[PDB]
C-alpha cells in the first residue's frame, strides 16, 4: 500500500533570529570612581583589570561589529529591484522597498521596526557609552533589497559568480527540480501557485500585524541586555560594607587615612559586580555569535541555494528565502512546498513483462485497482507504462512482490510499416 | 515639585539627579558635565603621522576647548577630518557608515584623514526581463 | 539548598517520541517529517535509499533477503556490543560525573 | 586503473549526544546563611548578587 | 564559590546546547531524511 498526493499548499513560514546584541562599553573609573581621584589612584594601584574589562568589552562590540557585516553583506554588487515587475503573479510589492516611504524599506520590516519597542542618560552617566552599530538601518535594508532583487531575478547564480537575469517561472521550475518535481506541474498550475503565494504572503503580513509576541527571540534578548545594565547599574546603590554608598559622602565625612578601608569595600565590590557583569556579557555574546553563525548560514544556504536539509530552511520541501530586516536581528521568509490531498493507493515494486523485471527508472508503481501506472513519487501524475520509464535488470524471478502485467513499446505503433 | 521635607532625589542608584537650595526655596537639578570617552582615528605610522580624534555622543562645542576641523557624526564630534561628495568602501570604520578612510589626492589639498559615508559596493542593475 | 528540579519531559514521554520517530521512519518513510505521513512498503523505502546513493533500485531488490539478513545481524551485534563494555556509553556518563 | 566493488556490506554505528544536564537550582540565604537572620541581614548588603 | 558554580554551568551549559542543537540537526537530516553531507550521519554512504 502506497499514499501519493494530489495537492500541494506553498506555505511561508517566519523564522527569526538574534543576529547581534547592542553594543556596549563602559569605563572602569567611570563605573567605579565617579571621577574621583582618589578611588583612580587606588584603582591604579590595584591593578590592571580596568584595561582587562575594556579590552574585553571592545572585543566584544569588534565581533559584533563582525556578525552583522557578515551576516549581510554577502554581495559583490548591490541590485536594486527592476523598474517594472511581471514577476509571473507574483506580487512582490509587500517586500521590495518602495520609495513611498520616506525610508527607503519595505513594509514586512517596517512592521518588525515597529513591533519592537523598548531613562538611558541616566544610566549612560556612570561611563554606560553606547556605541552605535557600524552598519546602519538604511544600509541594513540596502543589503535586505539587493539580496531580494538577487533572489528574485537571478536566484541562486549570483551568489557563485556575476548574475544572470532568469524568468521567475523558470527559475521555480528548476527550484521544482531541485525538490523532485518536474517542470510541467509549474507551468500547468502556474496561475494558481501565485495566487497561493500572494494568499500566503497577505496570511503573513495580517499575522504580523495581530500580536507582538512573534519577534519573541529579539524580544528576550533586548529584555534580557536592558535588565543585565540595569541591575548593573543598581549595583552601585548598596554599601558592600561600608557606612554609605557614595564615594563624596565617604570623602566629605572621613578622612582618606581612615576612609581608604571603605573606599576599598566600595572598590572591591563594584569591580567584583562589573567583572561578574562582563563575564555575563562574553557568554551571551557567545551565544549570539552561534546564533549569528547560524543565521548566515542559513541565509547562504537558503537564500543563494536551495538546501536539500530538512527543517534548514522551513518545514517541508523547500524552494526559497527572502531575507528581511529586523531590529538587531533577521527573518526569513522560508517558501516551503508542502503536498496535501493525499490517496491511498496499490503498488507494486516491479512489473514481469516477458519474464524479466521491469523497475521504474524514476517514480513508482501505483494502480487505481483497474489499471497500472507509473508516477513521480511527490505527486500524482498517472502514466501508461513504456520502455522509456522503465529498464530491465534480469529475471524476474529473484525480486520479491512482482506482479504480472504487460509494458507497452512505444516503437511498436511506429513499426505500423 | 517637591514636599516641604523633600530636598534631595535619588534618581536610581543614590545620584542625586535633583536638589534643592537651601537659601531660597529653588528646585535645581544636576547633571555630569562631559561625561564621555576619545579615540584616535590613524593610517600607518609609516604612511602618515597625522591622526584624528573622535569625541563619541558629544555635541560639537567641546572642540575648541581641546584645539574643515569640524564634524558631528551620529556617534560623535569628529576633529581633523575633511569631508567628501562621493563614497568609497569602509577602511577605517568610526560608526553610522561614516567610515575614515585616508588618501593622498594627488599632493595637493590632500594628505589628510577624511571622513565620509560608506558606500555599500557597485551599484548594478540586472537586465531583466519576462522572456 | 541545592535541588535537582526534575525535567519536564519525563523519561516515559521521551521513549513515546523516540517511538513516534521510530514509527514514522519505518512506514512513512522520511516525508512524514516533511509533510504529512505517506504509508510506504518497507521495502520500497529502503530500494529508494539506494537510489539516493547512486546504487540502482534493482540491487536491493534482488538482494533483499541477502540484505535483511545483514541488517539483521547487525543489530544483534549491536545489542552484544552495549551490553559488553559500559565504555560505549562515554559522553552521557562525562555529562553526569 | 578503476576498483569497483562488487558485494556491499551494511553496518550500524552508534553515535552518542548529550542533549541536557542535571537541572539544578540554589538558594542563597540556606546555603550562605543557613535560616540565620543575622546573616540574612549581612548578605542583602552586598546588593542583587 | 556561588560565582564560580554559576560561571562554570553557563559555559558547560553552552557545552550541551551547542551539542543539542547538533543533536536537533542529526535528527532532522539523518532520521527524517537521507543526507547527502558525508561523515556529518555516520561514517560511510548513509541510508537512514
Amino acid at each position: 500500500s502506497i499514499a501519493i498526493p494530489t495537492n500541494f499548499t506553498i506555505s511561508v513560514t517566519t523564522e527569526i533570529l538574534p543576529v547581534s546584541m547592542t553594543k556596549t562599553s563602559v569605563d572602569c573609573t567611570m563605573y567605579i570612581c565617579g571621577d574621583s581621584t582618589e578611588c583612580s589612584n587606588l584603582l591604579l594601584q590595584y591593578g590592571s583589570f580596568c584595561t582587562q574589562l575594556n579590552r574585553a568589552l571592545t572585543g566584544i562590540a569588534v565581533e559584533q561589529d563582525k556578525n552583522t557585516q557578515e551576516v549581510f553583506a554577502q554581495v559583490k554588487q548591490i541590485y536594486k529591484t527592476p523598474p517594472i515587475k511581471d514577476f509571473g503573479g507574483f506580487n512582490f510589492s509587500q517586500i521590495l522597498p518602495d520609495p513611498s516611504k520616506p525610508s527607503k524599506r519595505s513594509f514586512i520590516e517596517d512592521l518588525l521596526f515597529n513591533k519592537v519597542t523598548l531613562l538611558i542618560c541616566a544610566q549612560k552617566f556612570n561611563g554606560l557609552t553606547v556605541l552605535p552599530p557600524l552598519l546602519t538601518d538604511e544600509m541594513i535594508a540596502q543589503y535586505t533589497s539587493a539580496l531580494l532583487a538577487g533572489t528574485i531575478t537571478s536566484g541562486w547564480t549570483f551568489g557563485a559568480g556575476a548574475a544572470l537575469q532568469i524568468p521567475f517561472a523558470m527559475q521555480m521550475a528548476y527550484r521544482f527540480n531541485g525538490i523532485g518535481v518536474t517542470q510541467n506541474v509549474l507551468y500547468e498550475n502556474q496561475k494558481l501557485i501565485a495566487n497561493q503565494f500572494n494568499s500566503a504572503i497577505g496570511k503573513i503580513q495580517d499575522s504580523l500585524s495581530s500580536t507582538a509576541s512573534a519577534l519573541g527571540k529579539l524580544q528576550d534578548v533586548v529584555n534580557q541586555n536592558a535588565q543585565a545594565l540595569n541591575t548593573l547599574v543598581k549595583q552601585l546603590s548598596s554599601n558592600f560594607g561600608a557606612i554609605s554608598s557614595v564615594l563624596n559622602d565617604i570623602l566629605s565625612r572621613l578622612d582618606p587615612p581612615e576612609a581608604e578601608v571603605q573606599i576599598d569595600r566600595l572598590i572591591t565590590g563594584r569591580l567584583q559586580s562589573l567583572q561578574t557583569y562582563v563575564t555575563q556579557q562574553l557568554i551571551r555574546a557567545a551565544e549570539i555569535r552561534a546564533s549569528a553563525n547560524l543565521a548566515a548560514t542559513k541565509m547562504s544556504e537558503c537564500v543563494l541555494g536551495q538546501s536539500k536539509r530538512v527543517d534548514f530552511c522551513g518545514k517541508g520541501y523547500h524552494l526559497m528565502s527572502f531575507p528581511q530586516s529586523a531590529p538587531h536581528g533577521v527573518v526569513f521568509l522560508h517558501v516551503t512546498y508542502v503536498p496535501a490531498q493525499e490517496k491511498n493507493f496499490t503498488t507494486a515494486p516491479a512489473i514481469c513483462h516477458d519474464g524479466k523485471a521491469h523497475f521504474p527508472r524514476e517514480g513508482v508503481f501505483v494502480s487505481n485497482g483497474t489499471h497500472w501506472f507509473v508516477t513521480q513519487r511527490n505527486f500524482y501524475e498517472p502514466q501508461i507504462i513504456t520502455t522509456d520509464n522503465t529498464f530491465v535488470s534480469g529475471n524476474c524471478d529473484v525480486v520479491i512482490g512482482i506482479v504480472n502485467n504487460t509494458v507497452y513499446d512505444p516503437l511498436q505503433p511506429e513499426l505500423d510499416s | 515639585k517637591f514636599l516641604p521635607f523633600q530636598q534631595f532625589g535619588r534618581d536610581i542608584a543614590d545620584t542625586t539627579d535633583a536638589v534643592r537650595d537651601p537659601q531660597t526655596l529653588e528646585i535645581l537639578d544636576i547633571t555630569p558635565c562631559s561625561f564621555g570617552g576619545v579615540s584616535v582615528i590613524t593610517p600607518g605610522t609609516n604612511t602618515s603621522n597625522q591622526v584624528a580624534v573622535l569625541y563619541q555622543d558629544v555635541n560639537c562645542t567641546e572642540v575648541p576647548v581641546a584645539i574643515s576641523n569640524v564634524f558631528q557624526t551620529r556617534a560623535g564630534c569628529l576633529i581633523g577630518a575633511e569631508h567628501v561628495n562621493n563614497s568609497y568602501e569602509c577602511d577605517i570604520p568610526i560608526g553610522a557608515g561614516i567610515c575614515a578612510s585616508y588618501q593622498t589626492q594627488t599632493s595637493v589639498a590632500s594628505q589628510s584623514i577624511i571622513a565620509y559615508t560608506m558606500s555599500l559596493g557597485a551599484e548594478n542593475s540586472v537586465a531583466y526581463s519576462n522572456n
